[PDB]
Parts: structure tokens; sequence; C-alpha cells
């Protein structure tokens, strides 16, 4: 096979290199705030951790979105890939079992840290937009 | 064919109950929402 | 530097890390009185001192009665520490001093000999701080009509509080009411409840426990900033608070309004 | 339509009323009003109830308020004036209006009695009721009592209002008491009501719902609050109501779902 992809580079065809479970992700495990509380009394933001060939995201807030407008929180996030992919069979399970037992987390500036105790529901309207 | 005086705005006091009923109300509603289609965009779409 | 646009901010969990911080601690009479002498500032200043904090950064601001303490709490210090002397008879002050002085009220002020008024939300009260309070509150229905009172004269209404010198009202939201108090007496401002404030740590000397800060009656939680200790002589509560003052301010924290940072964010 | 089985339900992961208060006499009293009611009903059609639906009812003293408790409406809020007299009278009341008690009568003159499971207490209510008890050896003997005697016995209530006596089980006891003027029914709790919230004014939160002592079970139905006017106490009650509905539910044994399932 990769004899053949390396013949085919040389000949002008269109490549392709068939691939289990890939390592495309890079690792980067941060998180996001939207607001903040220098005490961490008020919140609202995500998490997400991806690793080896997956990714696992979790948008969380304090309020519940009680203050928020028709009671929705919106949450966004995206991932660029550094390379297309083609075909691929994706998939989907809503929850984040890593994001799910209560943590202790380091701050954005590095002197104290915020807690962490959440209780999951489930996603709705939930979108995953696939864009080329 | 009912022929008698008294004969009253048949179609008015039809009016007085029919502008209460179920049916009313939810022509009503439904036209808030197509309302609140057009307002909202400042708030995220929260119609599923 | 850019201020007052809040833009997210990316922190990490990927690298670990390896004074100006001024206590300022009231104090009631009664435990003055039995202490005796003239010196016990100097030598809680000097005990500081050995616990590494500096001297002269510590002062003694003393309240004399309860309800005296009540007007005008402008607790301006880099930290606020109150020892409060319990009493089994005077309990509601309490709690809304505690209420008051440990939440953040944005209060614009009223004119109740002309306008109508009516709450908003669950987190809008009235203040009422001063010498002798009398509230005079008279509901209406939709068009102005007294409702169990006579809008006709004054005497009519419904009372709700004598004899108090500050006391926080919490109206039925969404109607209308009529107001009177001796406005050469005491102020009434209408607050809206913030958010909490954390500059302050009130303690109780006395008895049981009574502290709660909300007004819902379903929940009635108990913070950290509010803290209980017995006592039989004075002494051992001063030492021993100090004893332990760094755990306390260990638990508090700056306070989010004066940061620098707080810029264009109520009050810097 | 299908009782009297129980038969498990699925589900998935993807899919009038009546307000109803008590309140205790002295309030009105120092409130001098009359037309008060109708105020509160006002406040209450402003909140979203419908008109001439809601019932305001007066008890003298939190003793009489004890006998013959009866609550039949679908959302109960119950003040009660703290006093550091009654702390287990309010406790053992609370209790009773919190609790499904099966209930059945008694004859202390002719059986002896048991208590067979930790859920079962025996209640009592009555003008002055005051019960005595003689626990019995395994030979139907007395101790420290004497079936034939009635006042060696061992005293563990006077003249209450209303008691909620416990002993220790597998056990059995000849009591006395007098019923002509009081009425002791062998009960067994089963759940939580959600028709009743006590509301408490003045005192701690001092309440316990169960004769056990290893927990003061603490739960979302027995809420607190202080005051200094009357007045200031209802604003708070019908202000807030909204949160307390949230937390009483309608009654579970009220839908008509519970038939011969010991509905009610």
């Amino acid at each position: 096979e990769y004899i053949e992809n390396w013949n085919l580079q040389n000949r002008r065809q269109r490549t392709g290199f068939t691939f289990h479970k890939p390592n495309i992700f890079p690792y980067s495990a941060s998180f996001t705030l939207n607001r903040s509380q220098p005490a961490h009394d008020n919140l609202m933001g995500t998490m997400w951790l991806n690793a080896g060939s997956e990714i696992q995201v979790a948008g969380f807030d304090y309020s519940c979105a009680i203050n928020a407008p028709a009671n929705i929180q919106q949450f966004e996030h995206i991932v660029p890939l550094r390379r297309v992919l083609t075909t691929a069979t994706i998939t989907l399970l809503p929850d984040a079992e890593r994001f799910s037992f209560p943590r202790v987390i380091n701050s954005a500036d590095g002197a104290t840290t915020w807690f962490f105790n959440p209780v999951i529901l489930r996603p709705n309207n939930v979108e995953v937009e696939f864009l080329l | 064919k009912s022929t008698i005086d008294a004969a009253k705005s048949m179609a008015t006091n039809v009016m007085k109950k029919f502008k209460k009923s179920g049916l009313a109300n939810s022509v009503s509603t439904l036209t808030d929402s197509l309302s609140d289609a057009a307002s909202s965009i400042s708030r995220g779409s929260s119609i599923r | 530097q850019n201020y007052g646009i809040n833009l997210p901010i990316t922190g990490s969990m990927d690298i670990a890390y390896a004074l100006t911080s001024t206590l300022c601690l009231y104090y009631p009479t009664e435990a003055a009185t039995e202490i005796n002498d003239n010196s016990w500032k100097d030598t809680l200043s000097q005990l500081f001192l050995t616990k590494g904090w500096p001297t002269g950064s510590v002062y003694f601001k003393e309240y004399t009665n309860i309800a005296s303490f009540s007007v005008d709490p402008q607790l301006y210090c880099d930290y606020n520490v109150v020892l409060m002397k319990y009493d089994a008879t005077l309990q509601l002050d309490m709690s809304e001093l505690a209420d008051l002085i440990l939440n953040e009220w944005l209060c614009n002020p009223m004119d109740i000999t002309l306008y109508y008024y009516q709450q908003t939300d669950e987190a809008n009260k009235w203040i009422s701080m001063g010498s002798s309070c009398t509230i005079k509150v008279c509901p209406l229905n939709t068009q102005t009509l007294g409702i169990g009172c006579l809008t006709t004269d004054a005497t009519t209404f419904e009372e709700v509080a004598t004899a108090e010198k500050l006391v926080i009202t919490d109206v039925v939201d969404g109607v209308n009411h009529k107001l009177d108090v001796t406005t050469a007496t005491c102020t009434i401002r209408n607050c809206k409840k913030l958010g909490p404030r954390e500059n302050v740590a009130v303690i109780q000397v006395g008895g049981s426990d009574i502290l709660d800060i909300t007004a819902d009656p379903t929940t009635a939680p108990q913070t950290e900033r509010m803290m209980r200790i017995n006592w039989k002589k004075w002494w051992q509560v001063f030492y021993t608070v100090v004893d332990y003052v760094d755990q306390i301010i260990q638990v508090m924290s700056k306070r989010s309004r004066s940061l620098n940072s707080a810029a264009f964010y109520y009050r810097v």
C-alpha cells in the first residue's frame, strides 16, 4: 500500500491513505470562559479535551441560565484540522465522561485554583457541522 | 327556518363566545410565535 | 488596558506555580468596658507584628450599640472583620445588618411624596437607614385605588416597621404603592442586589446562629463569610481570632470592585 | 384505569388549584383590619390565582391547632409562631403534618401490644391525655410495675394535647390512658407528604421528624423566617409563593391513580 501511494504521488494521481483510528487531533486540553468572577461564585464557560483520536467537549453554567433570555444558554466550540479528511465515519455520543466528576482546576494567571462540582443534563438542539 | 323576532345580532352574539375559544388563543399564540421568530437573533435560536 | 469589554480569557492546566493586605477590625463596647485597659490595642498591634503583619496597618473603629452601628456602615478598608455581640432579643436587626453589609446593593434614591413605585425582581429591595424610621405603605390595584388603606389621607395605611433605624423591605412584585416616611429623619433607597460582597467577614459572639442573607424563605444558606464563636471572656475571643486570623484572611478575597481591572464595572 | 398492579413503566432520554393558609388569631388581632383576606386575595390574583378559591383558616393556639388536625386543600402553607416552650410539641406536630400515617384503633383494656417495625409509632390526641406504660417480660409479667397496679407505671407524657409515643420494640407493654377523653391510634409512617409546607417564624430550625436520634433529617419543606410585624410575613408569603409551589407537589395520593394502592 505505502509504496503504492508513493508511486502515485509520483504519477500525479489522487493519493489515498486508509487508517484505523487516526491520531489526527493534536493534544491540547484547555478551557474557556465567557463570564468570570475572581472568586468563582458566578461563571459561564466551556471545557474540552481532544486526545488521541477522540474529542470530549462540555459547556457549563452555574446559573443554569436563569437570568439569561428565554431560559437558554448557547455554547459554541470549533476545531480545525491541519489536514483535510475524506469519507469519515464518525461516532457521536452525547456526554462528557471525562468532565463529570468534581475537579480542582488551576486558574489562568497561575496563583490560585477553582472548584467544579457539575451535574449532568442532556444537551438540546445539538448541532454538529462538518464544513469544508 | 327559525322565523321569530328578537333575532338579534346572532353573528355578534356568536362572536362574543367565539372570541374566547381555544382556537382563537391558539391562533394568537401562533402569530406570537411567528413574531418571536423575527426578533431573536441577539439571543440564539431558542426554539428546537 | 482593554477595559469594560468582556472578552474571553485563555488559561491552562499545563503549568504549575511555585503585606499590602490590611486587616481592619471593629469591636463593640461592653467588651472594652470589661477589658479594663487602654493599651490592649497596642498588645494586639505587637502580636500582629510578630505574626507577620506591619505595625500601623491595623485600626480599631468602635461601634456603640448595634442599632447605632446600623446607620451608614461605610466599611472602607482592605479587609474587614466585624465581631457582633449577640442578643437573644435583638435578632432581625442582626440578620439584616449581615444581609446589608455582606452583599452589594446598587441603589437609586426616591421621592415618595410624589412618585408611585413598584419592585421589579426577587433581587430588588428597599433599604431604609437612619434615626427612627416608621414606614407607611399602601398597596394599589391597577388604576390607583386603595386596598385596605385610604389614599385620601395618610394615617390609615399598613405600617411594616416602627422604632427601627435600618430596615430592608421586600414588596410584592408588580404592584404600585404609596409611601410615607419623615424625610428629615431617615432615608430610603431602592437597591438592586447586584452580587455578593467579599470584603467583609462577620462573626458573632453569643448565643445560637440565626444568620441568613437571602430574604428567600426556601434558601437559607450558610455562607463562609459568616462565623460563630462562644465566649465568657472577650480576651480569649480577640486572642483566638488573631490565632486563626491566617485562616480567616485566606477565606476572604480582594474586593472585586477595586482591583484596577474592575474599571467601568460599578465602582472603579 | 389499570390500578392494583405494580406494573413497570418504561421511558427514554429523548422526550384548578387551591393555595391554603392557616394563621394564628393573635396575628389578625395585631392587624385590626377585617377586609385583609380580601386584599391578599387580590394580590394572589395578581400573582396568577383564580378569584375566589383561596381560603384562610384561624386557630387559637398551637395546642388547639394540634387536636383534630385536618388538611384538605391543594397547597397548604402552615405558619407556626415559635416558643421556647413547646419544642417537643412543635417537632411532633410538624411530624404529624409531614407524613402518611396508616392507622388502626386500639383497646387497651383487653390486649397487649407491640411495635414490630421501626416505622411504627403510637399517636395520641385528645382534650387532656396523659398516658402511662409498663413493659412486660416474656412471661407477660410487669417490671417495676404490675398489671394490677396503675401507679407504679412509667410516665411518658402529661396532659399534652398530642403525643407521639415510641418504645423499644419486640416487647409487650400494658398501658394506662383515658379513652373517653383521648384516642390512641397505632400508626405506621409510609412516605412524606407534598401538600404541606411548614414555615416557622422565630427560632432556629430545630425540627426532628423522626424518633431516630442518629440523624436529624432536614428537608426542603421545613422553612424558617423572622418577623417584626405580621404583614411582613404575609407579604413574604405571597410574593415568594412560586418557589414554594415548586417545593410542594400535587398529593401523590390525590391523583386518580393510587386507587386500591392504599389510596387516601
